[PDB]
RNA sequence: CAGCUAGUUGGUGGGGUAACGGCCUACCAAGGCAAUGACGUGUAGCUAUGCUGAGAAGUAGAAUAGCCACAAUGGGACUG
RNA sequence: AUUGGGCGUAAAGCAAGCGCAGGCGGAUUGAAAAGUCUGGUGUUAAAGGCAGCUGCUUAACAGUUGUAUGCAUUGGAAACUAUUAAUCUAGAGUGUGGUAGGGAGUUUUGGAAUUUCAUGUGGAGCGGUGAAAUGCGUAGAUAUAUGAAGGAACACCAGUGGCGAAGGCGAAAACUUAGGCCAUUACUGACGCUUAGGCUUGAAAGUGUGGGGAGCAAAUAGGAUUAGAUACCCUAGUAGUCCACACCGUAAACGAUAGAUACUAGCUGUCGGGGCGAUCCCCUCGGUAGUGAAGUUAACACAUUAAGUAUCUCGCCUGG
RNA sequence: CAAGGAUAGCACCGGUGAUUGGAGUUAAGUCGUAACAAGGUACCCCUACGAGAACGUGGGGGUGGAUCACC
RNA sequence: AAGAAAACUGCCGAUAAGGUCUUCAAAAA
């Protein structure tokens, strides 16, 4: 154990992905896919705290986000289910960059 | 003017027609694709330009006036990633969707649009609130 | 599937069975039609009392009983605890339970209920195996 | 559970009913329902509601409240 | 699993086709306003439900005010669907012009090869096996040469192939007949997709009647092997395999992948029509294969002939 | 007019029944070794017959078959 | 010079029951 600890250790201080949070909760709602597993991320109000349990309430409370509704339509699998919930987290679209592109006034409607 | 070389069909569903080029269309990089015109596509299209996901629509005519086809073009920023992002149609053919102004969607919390055509053509989802009013809802465009 | 199919044949949900068919009969006995009245609890019979060895990876001796419940339906039933008393003629209450060593045993001999003396020697769980207090 | 229905379908004159009405009568006809499920079987008082569910809804129709039906079983009528 | 699932290898695409009713459905114009949206009025009993307050020592609780949901009627909206009145050809068909096929049925014909019989030569084995033995043979077998009869199947051609919806189709000819590909300045003008029920076809085995029977061979007999052999081996051997007319309607009936429609890199083959004109090769339109990225998958793998992005319709699945 | 009574034959549903059929569960039994490797006769599907039994054989159908092989 | 080269088959059946074994990373003056 000690060895493997400190492996997995490094190993994800080398793939750290970088994530953005809007008042501390997920922006839009969002459907993580990977391999059989599926993820919905929904956006909470301030206060809920995370609906979360397993290995997405680890991701939500070690990514920083706090509100922040979960659930896991799939299968049961740690890894799977931090696969599907990166994925989903990692699509996400800022309400910023979207109307640059969109090239509309930064949130304005 | 401009000329094609290629026989030009449309399936019958006009919503999905368009949702399936524009999400190969997307897929693949690709820039430009035709399809046949019609009024309902014709302004479904009206809307999406003035919300700005693609940046030319093109309709032309025969010399006999009997047929006409829409070209229209994504639009691709420079590292060539689109705007588009995911369309996603509601009411299908068979079963249609039908909702009041109240439980009129929000698609992606606002940040997608919404096609519904309510009395006076196709109208965004939020000047479809400005409205009050509701009714067919075609898409979902995000 | 479809639309059109599913509005044609709509979706059936799968039935439901229960645990212990056998305590949810009640006969009126004025005109032997048997209902379909869920209870917790009923009395029963014996009509046959030994023992019998079990399924494969637990191989101990074993007591079993055989009931005739008030009403006309007849199930083993396993003699729970140490010690007995059963004799081919004694009345017992039954519950529901599930033993997984013994194959078709579906309800536990509540003891020290009607016929059945409770264990005495019992500390440790002495309400579920009948037993007032050492003190 | 694939045919069911012979006062069943319609008209005529009359009677009866608080009232319309095969509700009943005599005559004249042969229709009516049914695969979009008649008919048959089994089951059950219905609803507002109770419990559960994020929701769509599932489930039981405690108490109580609305409506219906019943008063050992099956029929008839008086009074009003 | 309408929201909210799947059917190649895990349960699940009917064997295939013709298909009525149903569902869905090209473009444009006009009307109506049945869906759809919206305004007004009525109602949806009270209690309960959610919010606020009060009263019980606060609560539980009780009271209090607020709080929807649907239906009907009326007044408007006309984008889509539905209805009706019409126009158009791009969907689908028809004709003309090119054109490839083992597509099917009926009737005739042909040659190798086996068997039997007939006639010669011939003289001791032949046959069979892991090794043998039943068996055939001086009544002259096997072999060799010629001839006759009869039944069944059609070497080579024959394929990194063709046709049909599937099952299937391969000697030659005639008659009848089905569908398909390419180009259309022609024509009708949405006549189209799917299909519960229904109808047609549907490998082989099997059935009934009447023929036929060369070879082969379930069942059966014998010889081997074996601890035993009702099996694997050998020698015999009936039904059957064949034809006509009637049924049976099942297969790993498999591409383990329903049909239709639009879009999505490329490369290598091969086949057909068309364009050029020795082949060869180039291009176009289609059919059949290999490799292969995005994309999909649990993985294997699929990948323009999808299991990819989507729609319509039907069938099917819900632990053993 | 008519509850009820008697007679009469059909219709539907239930219980039980000598005897008998298979089925699941099971103790370690008794005869083979059919399948999983080329499982020692490749396997599997439909069908007909036969045999203590798994199963054998004939006809058709598939690779969800091994070995084999090509510079 | 274009060769190849070739399989071959006797027989060969069975193996009583239930059974360990991963304790743990908290992380270390
Ligand atoms: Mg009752
Ligand atoms: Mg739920
Ligand atoms: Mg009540
Ligand atoms: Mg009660
Ligand atoms: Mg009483
Ligand atoms: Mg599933
Ligand atoms: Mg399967
Ligand atoms: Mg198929
Ligand atoms: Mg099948
Ligand atoms: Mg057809
Ligand atoms: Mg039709
Ligand atoms: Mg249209
Ligand atoms: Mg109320
Ligand atoms: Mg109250
Ligand atoms: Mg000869
Ligand atoms: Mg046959
Ligand atoms: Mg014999
Ligand atoms: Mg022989
Ligand atoms: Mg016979
Ligand atoms: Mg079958
Ligand atoms: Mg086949
Ligand atoms: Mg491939
Ligand atoms: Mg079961
Ligand atoms: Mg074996
Ligand atoms: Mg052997
Ligand atoms: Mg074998
Ligand atoms: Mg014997
Ligand atoms: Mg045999
Ligand atoms: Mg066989
Ligand atoms: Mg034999
Ligand atoms: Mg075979
Ligand atoms: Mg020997
Ligand atoms: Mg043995």
């Amino acid at each position: 154990v000690p060895n493997a600890i400190k492996k997995a250790i490094k190993a994800a201080h080398n793939s750290l992905h970088t994530i953005e949070i809007h008042k501390g909760s997920i922006y839009h709602e969002v459907i993580g896919r990977s391999g059989a597993s599926r993820v919905l991320l929904k956006p909470a109000p301030q206060g809920t705290g995370i609906i979360a349990g397993g290995a997405i309430r680890a991701i939500i409370e070690l990514a920083g986000y706090s509100d922040i509704y979960t659930k896991n339509l799939g299968r049961n699998t740690p890894i799977n289910m931090i696969h599907a919930t990166m994925d989903g987290i990692l699509k996400q679209l800022s309400p910023r960059r979207v109307a640059i592109l969109r090239n509309k006034n930064l949130n304005e409607l | 003017m401009i000329t094609t070389t290629k026989p030009i069909k449309a399936h019958f569903d006009p919503v999905a027609d368009l949702l399936t080029k524009i999400n190969n269309a997307r897929k693949a990089k690709l820039m430009t694709v035709t399809t046949i015109a019609s009024k309902l596509k014709i302004a479904i299209l009206e809307i999406l330009v003035k919300e700005g996901y693609l940046a030319n629509f093109q309709v032309l005519e025969n010399k006999s006036k009997t047929k006409r086809i829409v070209t229209f073009n994504l639009k691709y920023t420079q590292r060539r990633i689109p705007s588009i992002n995911g369309v996603k149609q509601i009411s299908k053919p068979g079963l249609r969707i039908y909702r009041p102004f109240e439980k009129l969607p929000l698609v992606l919390n606002g940040l997608g649009i919404a096609i519904i055509s309510t009395s006076d053509g196709v109208m965004t989802d939020k000047v479809a609130r400005l409205k009050k009013i509701g009714g067919e809802i075609l898409a979902y465009v995000w | 599937a479809t639309i059109a199919q599913l509005i044609r044949k709509p979706r059936k949900k799968k039935k439901v069975k229960s645990k212990s068919p056998a305590l949810h009969y009640n006969l009126n006995l004025l005109n032997k039609k048997v209902t379909n009245v869920y209870s917790p609890l009923k009395r029963g019979v014996c009509t046959r009392v030994g023992t019998m060895t079990p399924k494969k990876p637990n191989s101990a001796l074993r007591k079993y009983a055989k009931v005739r419940l008030t009403n006309g339906f007849e199930v083993l039933t396993y003699i729970p605890g140490e010690g007995h008393n059963l004799q081919e003629h004694s009345v017992t209450l039954l519950r529901g339970g599930r033993v997984k060593d013994l194959p078709g045993v579906r309800y536990h001999i509540v003891r020290g209920t009607l016929d059945t003396v409770g264990v005495e020697k019992r500390r440790q769980q002495r309400s579920a195996y009948g037993a007032k207090k050492p003190k």
